[PDB]
Parts: structure tokens; C-alpha cells; sequence
């Protein structure tokens, strides 16, 4: 029944401005006040912004005041964010949210939440990834089977999507969460478990797709003499 | 402003255990308390309301208490689509939230299976080298991973990465990452990780000499 | 004064 949807996230570069969208349906948006959350890693949950049903009052966290601005368009049931100075801080999912429904209470909260957009503030230009493999050997090897698989390098922004033997090959695959390096740009790895036996007869190739730069790669592993 | 203080941060349980989450407020809030639940990539989905009211849907198992300073959420018989994130929020002066607790599956110990990969040929033509250990289905999730490089304890060259638990077996698996420019990796001979897990009786270490594998 | 926690819907 009830559905937010927060659209307008994307990779931006430190003060640049943004400007998120939050679609309502499913209820009366117009008599309804609306919040927006944000959530990163290294700070929880942490409160944005409120504005009432007709517009009219909108508070907003200390941290994003002069910045932020709060808006709705209730005849086209919009919420918006708009964004400005952005700092590297403001990285987050951001979430919009409805106002709990009316009662005889004084104090409301929250019910229903959006899906999210996320919001990434960084310098960095888009790059595609190098792809390396991480080769079967001696020193990966337990009791018959073998681990193997590839490394995804120097990669901007988020995500890269890898399979292995174009989805032929699910079973045994750990593809790892991006770590973001210090020089700005993502790398993960993807390793897969396989019978040792199958070394010499079968194919194993990673294909790697970076579709914010348009990089796609199969990357064939093979077997090391170690 | 109200800070929530919530605890334990994280926490191990069995399916059908009786799971307590306490949050703690920084002065009195009355009864205006809400709890959450969220699992990875998914919005925060109301639980509990004013401290002890259950949302549409939720099922009786949950129950919430609590008035003035002190919250529970407690969970009777953890169901296994209860293995999640909580948070709680305070909504009577602003919206502050607790930083959250992960319950997450309890099974019984698996040592990993360490690997390791010396860095190929290919990235080496390219300036650097990453030397990758492997962690591969252990539980519980501690866990120490520790680069020697001639023996020589390494620290702040390397970056980790964790999975989620394991939709089947509920294990972990784990990646690190030791990066050296290719310079600095001719300039030594032995890389070695050493792992220290509860399911190991002693520390294991797997290495390669450079040039030989 | 306003109360950002009091009722944000319609009356």
C-alpha cells in the first residue's frame, strides 16, 4: 500500500549541489508530514530534516542548516531535498520518510520509510578497473579442492558486477564487499572454490563489468606451477 | 540534544533463544520510543511504537517496555527471519537513534581454510603488488590476520574485507590485502599471513618465497 | 517554541 521512492543520488565532486526527489503513493501525501534520514558508516542514523503537511513549518539538523532546504509539491506528491555545499560528510543512503498518523499524542515519530539514494561526495574522476587473477597453486589448495579467483583494481565509482564463466559457475563464489583505498578508487576481490582435479580440464574466466566507464572483462585464471 | 545509548552492540544467538536489546536515554523521554529492524540493503521497517506497541504485522514474539530512561526490546524465540540490525529512536525533542545492534547466527566452530595468492605477473608489469590471504568459511567472526614480511610484523599496508554470513552454512570468509609498490616487494623475500582463530589449535601460517611461486 | 515533534499533519 504505502510506497516512498527517493531518486536523484549520484557521484558528486565537494560543493557541488544536489537535489533529491522522494515520490509518494499509496496514501494522502498532501495531509501528511514528511522526514528525511540519512545513514553512513561512520555515524549511524542521524535526522535531516522535517517539513509539515502544507509546507509551511521545516526544521532541520544543525549540521545542514543554511545548506539544506526542505520542499514539497503536494500537487505532484514530491518530497525534495535540496542540497548545497556538499561535503565529503554528507556521503549517506538518504531515506525519506512519512509522519506517524494522528492520534490524541503530542509527540510523533516515523512509520513508513523509502528505499534510499545513495550520495557519494568525492574528488575522484571515473575509472575502470584492472582485473588480476588470483591463481590456483599448492598454497591454495584443502582436501581436494582448489580456490581461485580475481582481483578488481583502481576502480571509480561504485559498482562492478563480476560473474564467473559467464553464470555458468554459482556455487563456492565469494565475491567480497569494495574497500575504498586510500588513493581514492575501490578494489575487491571474487574467489570461487572448485575441485582441484578440474585444474587441467576446465576453464574458469571472471567477467568483470564496470558500467560506469563502459569496462567489460574476461579474465581467464590459470593455474600457476607453484 | 538526547543521546541513545544503545547495547550490546552485537550479538550472537541460536535460533529460538530469548534475545534482550536494551537502549538507554540521556534524560527522561517518557514513552517515545520506537524501535527497527533492517537488513542489508533495505530501508529501516518499524517494529514497536511508544515504547511497547506493536506494529501491523509484527509478529507476537516481539515486545517492548519501558519508561523514562531505561528500554527493552526483547524477542521470545528468535525465528530465523529475525537475524537483522536494530536500532531504536527517540522522538520527543527531535529524532536521535541508538547506533544498533546486530544479532546475528550462533553455530557451532569451523577453523577457516587459509590461502594465499602472491601478486601476478601482470599487475607486477603495472608498478605495484598485492599479495592476497584468504579466510575462507570460519565461525565465529573473530579472527586475526597478521603479515610478516622476512619475519618483520607488518601494519598499515593492508586492507580487509568481510562477507555477511553465509545464507546455507552461516560461516564468514574474509579477505586480506597486503599492497607494496613493486620496488619495495623485490626488496624482501618471504610474505606470510599468519591466522589466529579459535577453531585453530595454534596460529597458522601460510607463506611463498618471492620468485618461487 | 514550535514544537518540531508536535502533530506535522493536518489538524
Amino acid at each position: 500500500q504505502v510506497l516512498l521512492v527517493e531518486s536523484g543520488g549520484g557521484v558528486v565532486q565537494p560543493g557541488t549541489s544536489l537535489r533529491l526527489s522522494c515520490v509518494a503513493s499509496g496514501f494522502s501525501f498532501s495531509t501528511y508530514g514528511m522526514h528525511w534520514v540519512r545513514q553512513s558508516p561512520g555515524k549511524g542514523l542521524e535526522w535531516v530534516a522535517i517539513i509539515w503537511y502544507d509546507g509551511g513549518n521545516k526544521f532541520y539538523a544543525d549540521s545542514v542548516q543554511g545548506r539544506f532546504t526542505v520542499s514539497r509539491d503536494n500537487s505532484k506528491n514530491t518530497l525534495y531535498l535540496q542540497m548545497n555545499s556538499l561535503r565529503a560528510e554528507d556521503t549517506a543512503v538518504y531515506y525519506c520518510a512519512k509522519a506517524y498518523r494522528t492520534s490524541l499524542d503530542k509527540k510523533y515519530g516515523m512509520d513508513v520509510w523509502g528505499q534510499g539514494t545513495t550520495v557519494t561526495v568525492s574528488s575522484a574522476s571515473t575509472k575502470g578497473p584492472s582485473v588480476f587473477p588470483l591463481a590456483p597453486s599448492s598454497k591454495s589448495t584443502s582436501g581436494g579442492t582448489a580456490a581461485l579467483g580475481c582481483l578488481v583494481k583502481d576502480y571509480f565509482p561504485e559498482p562492478v558486477t563480476v560473474s564467473w564463466n559467464s553464470g555458468a559457475l554459482t556455487s563456492g563464489v565469494h565475491t567480497f564487499p569494495a574497500v575504498l583505498q586510500s588513493s581514492g578508487l575501490y578494489s575487491l576481490s571474487s574467489v570461487v572454490t572448485v575441485p582441484s582435479s578440474s585444474l587441467g580440464t576446465q576453464t574458469y574466466i571472471c567477467n568483470v563489468n564496470h558500467k560506469p566507464s563502459n569496462t567489460k572483462v574476461d579474465k581467464k585464471v590459470e593455474p600457476k606451477s607453484c | 540534544d538526547i543521546q541513545m545509548t544503545q547495547s550490546p552492540s552485537t550479538l550472537s544467538a541460536s535460533v529460538g533463544d530469548r534475545v534482550t536489546i536494551t537502549c538507554r536515554a540521556s534524560q527522561s523521554i517518557a514513552s517515545w520510543l520506537a524501535w527497527y529492524q533492517q537488513k542489508p540493503g533495505k530501508a529501516p521497517k518499524l517494529l514497536i511504537y511508544k515504547a511497547s506497541s506493536l506494529e501491523s504485522g509484527v509478529p507476537s514474539r516481539f515486545s517492548g517496555s519501558g519508561s523514562g530512561t531505561e528500554f527493552t526490546l526483547t524477542i521470545s524465540s528468535l525465528h530465523p527471519d529475525d537475524f537483522a540490525t536494530y536500532f531504536c529512536q527517540q522522538f520527543t525533542s527531535y529524532w536521535t537513534f541508538g547506533q544498533g545492534t546486530k544479532v546475528e547466527i550462533k553455530r557451532t566452530v569451523a577453523a577457516p581454510s587459509v590461502f594465499i595468492f602472491p601478486p601476478s605477473d601482470e599487475q607486477l608489469k603495472s608498478g605495484t603488488a598485492s599479495v592476497v590471504c584468504l579466510l575462507n568459511n570460519f565461525y565465529p567472526r573473530e579472527a586475526k590476520v597478521q603479515w610478516k614480511v622476512d619475519n618483520a610484523l607488518q601494519s598499515g599496508n593492508s586492507q580487509e574485507s568481510v562477507t555477511e554470513q553465509d545464507s546455507k552454512d552461516s560461516t564468514y570468509s574474509l579477505s586480506s590485502t597486503l599492497t607494496l609498490s613493486k620496488a619495495d616487494y623485490e626488496k624482501h623475500k618471504v610474505y606470510a599471513c599468519e591466522v589466529t582463530h579459535q577453531g585453530l589449535s595454534s596460529p597458522v601460517t601460510k607463506s611463498f618465497n618471492r620468485g618461487e611461486c | 517554541n514550535p514544537d518540531p515533534n508536535a502533530n506535522p499533519n493536518v489538524d
